[PDB]
């Protein structure tokens, strides 16, 4: 297919929830070395965090199993192997993503935008990966800490793609590196400062923006549950 | 639990 085929197919696929065929496509138009578009950006993305978020769910589930069915042996070493399984699954799909961003779109990444954009898809599919895990988990902060200086500098607070990085990079702390002081002021200061301007918010991403700020609050306020 | 950009 072309170019403009296939981003009309994963568009379709998205619709079928079928994420596997959405996520082939967008990494078929990823592999044809011309940078992409913020249309097909949102696509390759939206597909893979499904792809992947299936077996995330599925590894929280049967790990689960795997921790209540202590006692019993047969059980438990079902559960293991399963979990297993679904793993090598998860694995394959995180380094998908990753050899993608690193060979073709952190190179190619024309705009600060982008780069900001697919540095924190680096650390997400590392985050992934460190729930699943170790000593991968400083690569998940690297990609991060790279993209949240460059998104400091170069973008306004309320600028989604900050902000929801901001919300990530806030769980990765909390999560990853067990630390929910360097999570907590992380995503009240990413919230206040958004907050504090409200006026650079623009009709194209203001609702974006705006959930995303309610979704770091939901954080904090949870975090002194 | 706590909201990342990938989850829902």
């Amino acid at each position: 297919m072309d170019k403009n085929e296939l981003v009309q197919k994963a568009k379709l696929a998205e619709q079928a929830e079928r994420y596997d065929d959405m996520a082939a496509c967008m990494k078929s138009v990823t592999e044809q070395g011309a940078e992409l578009s913020n249309e097909e950006r949102n696509l390759l993305s939206v597909a893979y965090k499904n792809v992947v978020g299936a077996r995330r769910s599925s590894w929280r589930v049967v790990s689960s199993i795997e921790q209540k069915t202590e006692g019993a042996e047969k059980k438990q070493q079902m559960a293991r192997e399963y979990r297993e399984k679904i793993e090598t699954e998860l694995r394959d799909i995180c380094n998908d993503v990753l050899s993608l961003l690193e060979k073709f779109l952190i190179p190619n990444a024309s705009q600060a935008e982008s780069k900001v954009f697919y540095l924190k898809m680096k650390g997400d599919y590392y985050r992934y990966l460190a729930e699943v895990a170790k000593g991968i988990v400083d690569q998940s902060q690297q990609a991060y800490q790279e993209a949240f200086e460059i998104s400091k500098k170069e973008m306004q607070p309320t600028h989604p793609i900050r902000l929801g990085l901001a919300l990530n990079f806030s769980v990765f702390y909390y999560e990853i590196l067990n630390s929910p002081e360097k999570a907590c002021s992380l995503a009240k200061t990413a919230f206040d400062e958004a907050i504090a301007e409200l006026d650079t918010l623009s009709e194209e991403s203001y609702k974006d923006s705006t959930l995303i700020m309610q979704l770091l609050r939901d954080n904090l306020t949870l975090w002194t549950s | 639990a706590r909201k990342s950009t990938g989850g829902k």
